[PDB]
């Protein structure tokens, strides 16, 4: 019971869908083939939210991998864990998006979407009783943002009861990584507010941050920043996953923290992090944990809490802990530092605690907030879509695809009554 | 999968190919012969036996230089079909390249084209090299330009080409040959990389420690900045870029299609020991105007887009915080209407040094395709060039002779002075 | 006597997929709700009648077609029709019978822009070339 | 009891022929010498209906092989099993028929007809009850089309209580095989509507498709074809040869198939097909084998069922499998897939099961669908007949065999009539 | 069992003879004395020793061309009774051949025919090899076909004829041969395969890079035309075609039985590696009018029946893709009356190679046999040829010395204008 449905689109997706893959394998106790060699009965018991099981003992992950070009799949392919997809399910193009959103959405795209949509029914058909979909993906390019959005859209219009999810890795403030990104994910926001239940925002900036201070890695890698983005990934839905004290899902959580259809674009975070030589200095207690996650340093948004309001906060605690402790915790920080809390959401900390540590842990803890602070990134993204629409720049790539001025405006004032919706509720007394 | 087909028009476009080729075979492990002891695909077709051959044709319109192809040590590398020739060269004549020479062999070389697409898969496009003042790089690119995109259209195109400097020139007529090709190419071409002759020359004497580069040394160095180029489709990467993402990434406006290729580090062995060569040191390196390849000043331009292609040994971050710092100094400054300028794109594989060359062995090196207002200059340079000409009508009986109009020169130069507004026009900054 | 059309970069002068379906609607009388149904070849065969009288023989082009053999056939006709204009742009007929969207957008700009070079004005009633 | 005999006329039905019968030797543990080296005494049980047992422990196929030239025929004595055939069973002419069917029907082919009734009349009185005859031939050339419906009208007028079943492998839609194969075709198609129970039409751009979309083959060879459609072959007859839960054989399939006497014309479909490393992946279950069977893409025949409504289904199932999950599984693809079903012709689902797998698997399954559909097929042909006839193109070459043009005409206006026949049923509530 | 027996007539017909005999022998491992160190049969028949012999009849009207075939390498291959000979020839006169001299011989050539097919048990028939522009090959021929069509009838006969060129003569008289032979032949001929020297000439300096091409070239590319033919006879194959197939998939009307035949790949050593050469390349080589071996355009034309005959590593899935893609192509046009135009065999036999050849070895081959309306233009050519000579009774003289009437010009260029009104009526679409 409670399938979920996984879902990959473009590079970046596709990147974080491995190594999110290569965890979760790892956890319940499943090598590059496929095969169980795991010790406990309880990593089998709920084999079944993420792997179909096959004939001769074996799971396979029901995730679906989409790119318009071969190369990060053919990688994928190769790499350690690329042998335990479904051959079936790796769908890719030739032709590639161009770093177009249009192309994505509209052509490319659309030429390949209707394959995509099938293998996607099947995997729905297989199972018992689907909970939803997670789609990971990039809103700065053209194939996870444009042809993303595409299947969120589709996905959502065949099975619109379901829980529909992602986690978008976003453009950051100091340094593009392209030169259209304002466009792409001006473009995306719009769908996402539309089609997905909740978003999780992440940011490369960051990430490196968290490498850098936190981690202490002189030298971090792509790898390393996806290893930390999975491990939060894996937080979300442990509570599905193993039995706990206070069971939470992606339903209740999507509860706690949407108090509006709107709002659900929240700021993720994960403790405990540290160094391999200043972690034998420290106690892995609940309130270390705590204060680890309710700081502004360890969010893998590009804005600062503490310039707005968190509307809810959810913290999902994994390993053997006292639940009177965590209440004491989370009281703690609402108390003293309430100016940060809006005022007409009493209590609005969410709790959920499952008995199952990661490895090598001994406890654990993911921060979901919604913070009135992500404004900023839409504004600025908002800010850097005016300048370059103002004087057409880059247009023609988009319009030459058959898309009009019209969507572009309409894009932009959607997000700006976003903003404007998420400084009401700020300002809301 | 995703092939990329070379063509090498006229003796720059064929002597520049012959370096890549050598090039891309030291880096395939790809012998003299097409044998190898499969990423290669791309740029190579591959036989029943163990046996490669470059998805390329080279032409030009006189035998000599191609005959040094056919009988020098990669004879057995290229097809004979691949090879294409003509009896009378176009004599640094736009008009006979476009005319009176080209029209006779346009068909042959289309065809052979057609034939190495059949055998593609997922042809993403073509890959031009020429120069613009001969009368076979200008008439006869110009005119398979046209054809190009009549038959394919969509598939993008991209040009290398050795633009001629201010205070260095070759021919007499090289400022009419260059303002009638990019007059007629214009609307046919999505991206067209600049390179100048002058401003190599410089970089081999500087920081090569080279007292007399020869043509061979700037192919060479052009090989280099290709490789870079192609890389992404070549080898795996972490952050991948595949040549449509360039014109989409660098062309503002469709007309503005002209950035400039940067290249670093180019050390000697004396020089590559004795510094430990960071990703900023390199990306600081390229933006400076010295070590760039177009003799123009970007101090006295904006940039519109920069793209930066690493390779080798390199870390994300690293290269984050190196383009965050230039974005702070004084002295990159960027249009007003792009507040994010660059795109960039890491590739594991370092650099590949050819035996017997003059650059040293690095752990990593980057390309910098940059798009500047700064180039402007250049394009008013020519014009006044082809100005103090045209007053005078000198050269002119030759064109007329070829069956060209003289009218037509009066158009070319009149789209040029459009362009050259179209530069002044993005340079301003926004109103209000 | 035709001319000959060429579009890869340019800007301001290509109709948004909306606009280029409202002309083809109203200039042939059709319900078209998707680029990707022009892929049967019988408007284009219909729109070769209006610019070109004569020129190809309607009577054997199938305006119902479901089949991708018989759009195949369409495509045959309006082949021979762009031959004896001596139109020298080739047709991507495997591609367009697919019905994929990419080109037969593609395909439709070009013969708007091939439309426009030709077109003279004349008043056509297509119900009557289609039956 | 229950004794089948089998045909085989022309290229294309002999080859196909001499892959029957290596896979059914194979099946009942029969080698290359006619001698028994099975293990189990269910190979023998019912080893009768295909084979004679001739002196000293060998066995025989109960074939007969005919042809207007001599070369296939030498090319099987050659080939792997070739040995195993009666001798005297080969009945071949010496001139050809130059794909030709009036050269087939009415003069080469006349020539040799008589012989070839004698020995059929013959294998008929060796067997104890003889269930009917099953030929294998094309429709498109002119021997297979020609004198195998000349064979098919003498047999059915000898032995008019008897089922005659035909595997005819029928002309495709994209590219032609032969010139005159619409003419061909449409004479054959006049015959097998009055003269033959059932057809089962296998077309080979249906065949190659499969091999390269679903069986993954690069480079398929005839050979590979013509062992699909062995493999559904064999499955047909199943229930007959070996012990089942609920037993099928040949005369209840028509019944549950065939409403009206000329709508006997099949699409047949085989379970499950995969690639070597695709099918660890899978699990051969009940559904998914239902699932498999019910599409589009793995139809033999060059139709979309989707473009029309099955009148009648029916499936047969090999192996040890539920009841109740078939019954299931038959009951969920009716009743979701409603509008792709004839409404006056209520639980349109015949279902068969036979305990015996075929070799190398644990499960298996058959499926022949009655499909308006295939009315397509007919009206390509009848169309491309008239192209050819308005013109009187190529008329002599049948004109000149004596054939006159009003049978010419009556063939058209037949194959007319089976086309509104199916048109009117599809469109009747 | 199914028997096929070759007649060599006049010099051409011989010396094609020649090539097509000694590939045979290569081709079945039959040593130039008729010894081997099955399938040979139907070309061979078999003495009481070790010892095989051509099913063949070679005849001239003159000795020199048959002597050489004598006194030669493969003396000992043929039985001395068939190899038939005159001793004055026809002179360039087809009266010559069919009446004056013709007359003395036939009954002898006829003699020596039926005692080869008295030893067949299953005779396909007849393959004839001529030319139309000789007074043997012209005059001879007709009156042996005449023969043949009385004492068989039924049995299908093919004729491999050199037909003249527009603009490649050898003789004066060559139109009024041509004609005559065409006019009283048609009635009596099943299928006639045309083949022109100067295609072959085309192809052998384009696509084998000979610079000088010797008769002995096209016999040689002629006899592996021949060879893939009879290929689906002589070997065991997938998907097979027998000599009355062609006939019936070919000739959509008892006159339009003039089809063409173009083989696929003709390459040499140095252009055979450096391609892979797929089923689909050489089918599209085989289109394309550059390949062809007739000196007719089919872009002019509309094709009526193409018969595809692939020989060695093919796979017939292959062959459908590469047919269905070439159904689409505009250059290639078929008739309205025939939705079904092509006919397709594969053989598994690859084309063998004669030691010395001028072709490379290859693992596919294929031969085209296609009947279009193109050919109409060279009927129309031959006319006009006639009509100037006639208009001025130009050598016409001899040809009523040798008892031939005049009307009889005129009857046979009658007919031939009725022939030209044929494919004419024949080209048009179908109304309604
Ligand atoms: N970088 C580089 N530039 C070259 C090379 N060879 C020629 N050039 C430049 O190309 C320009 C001369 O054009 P060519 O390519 O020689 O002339 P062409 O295309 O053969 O035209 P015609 O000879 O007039 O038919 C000058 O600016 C040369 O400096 C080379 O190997 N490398
Ligand atoms: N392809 C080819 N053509 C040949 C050959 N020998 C002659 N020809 C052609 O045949 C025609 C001449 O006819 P011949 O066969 O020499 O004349 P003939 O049949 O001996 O007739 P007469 O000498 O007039 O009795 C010309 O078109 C020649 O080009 C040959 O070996 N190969
Ligand atoms: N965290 C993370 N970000 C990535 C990765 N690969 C690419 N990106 C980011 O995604 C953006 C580029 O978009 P991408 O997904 O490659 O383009 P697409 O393939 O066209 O969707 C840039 O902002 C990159 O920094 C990765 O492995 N991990
Ligand atoms: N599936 C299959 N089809 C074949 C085979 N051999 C020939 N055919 C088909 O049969 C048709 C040719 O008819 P054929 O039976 O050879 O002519 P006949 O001998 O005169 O009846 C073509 O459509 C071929 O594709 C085979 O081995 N398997
Ligand atoms: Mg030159
Ligand atoms: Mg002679």
């Amino acid at each position: 019971m409670r399938e979920i449905v996984h879902i990959q689109a473009g590079q970046c997706g596709n990147q974080i869908g491995a190594k999110f893959w290569e965890v979760i394998s790892d956890e319940h106790g499943i090598d590059p083939t496929g095969s169980y060699h795991g010790d406990s009965d309880l990593q089998l018991e709920r084999i079944n939210v993420y792997y179909n099981e096959a004939a001769g003992n074996k799971y396979v992950p029901r995730a679906i991998l989409v790119d318009l070009e071969p190369g990060t799949m053919d990688s994928v392919r190769s790499g350690p864990f690329g042998q335990i997809f479904r051959p079936d399910n790796f769908v890719f193009g030739q032709s590639g998006a161009g770093n177009n959103w249009a192309k994505g959405h509209y052509t490319e795209g659309a030429e390949l979407v209707d394959s995509v949509l099938d293998v996607v029914r099947k995997e729905s058909e297989s199972c018992d009783c689907l909970q939803g979909f997670q789609l990971t993906h990039s809103l700065g390019g053209g194939t996870g943002s444009g042809m993303g959005t595409l299947l969120i859209s589709k996905i959502r219009e065949e099975y619109p009861d379901r829980i529909m999810n992602t986690f978008s890795v976003v453009p950051s403030p100091k340094v593009s990584d392209t030169v259209v990104e304002p466009y792409n994910a001006t473009l995306s926001v719009h769908q996402l507010v539309e089609n997905t239940d909740e978003t999780y925002c992440i940011d490369n900036e960051a990430l490196y941050d968290i490498c850098f201070r936190t981690l202490k890695l002189t030298t971090p890698t792509y790898g390393d920043l996806n290893h930390l983005v999975s491990a939060t990934m894996s937080g979300v839905t442990t509570c599905l996953r193993f039995p706990g004290q206070l069971n939470a899902d992606l339903r209740k959580l999507a509860v706690n923290m949407v108090p509006f259809p709107r709002l659900h674009f929240f700021m993720p975070g994960f403790a405990p992090l540290t160094s391999r030589g200043s972690q034998q200095y420290r106690a892995l207690t609940v309130p270390e944990l705590t204060q680890q996650m309710f700081d502004a340093k360890n969010m893998m948004a590009a804005c600062d809490p503490r310039h707005g309001r968190y509307l809810t906060v959810a913290a999902v605690f994994r390993g053997r802990m006292s639940m009177k402790e965590v209440d004491e915790q989370m009281l703690n920080v609402q108390n003293k530092n309430s100016s940060y809390f809006v005022e007409w959401i009493p209590n609005n900390v969410k709790t959920a605690v499952c008995d199952i540590p990661p490895r090598g842990l001994k406890m654990s803890a993911t921060f979901i907030g919604n913070s009135t602070a992500i404004q900023e990134l839409f504004k600025r993204i908002s800010e850097q879509f005016t300048a370059m629409f103002r004087r057409k720049a880059f247009l023609h790539w988009y319009t030459g695809e058959g898309m009009d001025e019209m969507e572009f405006t309409e894009a932009e004032s959607n997000m700006n009554d976003l903003v404007s919706e998420y400084q009401q509720y700020q300002d809301a007394t | 999968m995703r092939e990329c087909i070379s063509i090498h028009v006229g003796q720059a476009g064929v002597q520049i190919g012959n370096a890549c080729w050598e090039l891309y075979c030291l880096e395939h492990g790809i012998q003299p012969d097409g044998q190898m002891p499969d990423s290669f695909n791309t740029f190579f077709s591959e036989t029943g036996a163990g046996k490669h051959v470059p998805r390329a044709v080279f032409v030009d319109l006189e035998p000599t230089v191609i005959d040094e192809v056919r009988t020098g040590t990669y004879r057995q590398l290229f097809h004979p079909e691949q090879l294409i020739t003509g009896k009378e060269d176009a004599a640094n004549n736009y008009a006979r390249g476009h005319y009176t020479i080209g029209k006779e062999i346009i068909d042959l070389v289309l065809d052979r084209i057609r034939k190495l697409a059949d055998q593609c898969t997922g042809l993403q496009g073509f890959l031009v090299f020429h120069s613009f003042g001969g009368g076979t790089g200008s008439g006869f690119t110009s005119l398979l330009m046209e054809r190009l995109s009549v038959d394919y259209g969509k598939k993008s195109k991209l040009e290398f080409s050795i633009y001629p400097a201010p205070q260095v020139s070759t021919a007499v007529v090289e400022p009419y040959n260059s303002i009638l090709t990019t007059h007629t190419t214009l609307e046919h071409s999505d991206c067209a990389f600049m390179v100048d002759n002058e401003a190599i020359y410089d970089i081999c004497r500087r920081n090569l420690d080279i007292e007399r580069p020869t043509y061979t040394n700037l192919n060479r160095l052009i090989s280099q900045i290709v490789s870079s180029i192609t890389a992404s489709l070549r080898f795996d990467g972490a952050l991948n870029v595949d040549l449509t993402e360039f014109q989409t990434n660098l062309v503002p406006y469709p007309r503005i299609h002209f950035p400039l290729a940067t290249y670093a580090p180019v050390i000697s062995a004396e020089k590559a020991y004795h510094e430990q060569l960071s990703v900023a040191e390199i990306t600081n390196a390229c933006f400076e105007p010295a070590n760039q390849m177009v003799k123009c000043d970007p101090r006295h331009g904006k940039y519109m887009a920069c793209c930066l292609l690493y390779r080798g040994d390199v870390v994300p971050k690293d290269v984050n915080a190196a383009i965050a710092t230039i974005k702070t100094k004084r002295s990159i400054q960027f249009v007003d209407w792009c507040p994010t300028g660059f795109k960039v794109g890491i590739n594991y594989q370092p650099p590949t040094v050819v035996p017997g060359g003059d650059l040293a062995k690095v752990q990593r090196a980057v390309c910098m395709l940059s798009n500047t207002t700064a180039i402007a200059e250049a394009w008013a340079r020519l014009d006044h060039k082809f100005d103090l000409m045209y007053a005078k009508r000198a050269f002119v009986h030759w064109y007329v002779g070829e069956g060209m109009e003289e009218g037509e020169f009066s158009e070319a130069r009149e789209d040029m002075a459009a362009l050259e507004k179209d530069y002044e026009e993005v340079g301003v900054d926004s109103v209000e | 006597m035709a001319v000959n059309v060429y579009s890869t970069s340019v800007t301001s002068e290509n109709l948004s997929r909306h606009d280029m379906l409202a002309w083809v609607n109203d200039s042939l009388h059709l319900n078209y709700t998707k680029i990707e149904q022009l892929c049967s070849g019988a408007a284009y065969c219909q729109f070769m009648d209006m610019l070109f009288p004569g020129c190809v023989h309607l009577r054997k082009v199938k305006f119902q077609a479901k089949l991708e053999h018989e759009y195949i056939h369409n495509f045959k006709v309006l082949q021979a029709a762009f031959k004896k204009m001596g139109v020298d742009k080739i047709i991507p007929v495997e591609k367009l019978v697919k019905g994929k969207f990419q080109d037969n957008f593609e395909f439709i700009q070009w013969f708007k822009k091939f439309f426009d070079a030709n077109y003279d004005g004349k008043d056509y009633n297509p119900l009557l070339a289609r039956q």
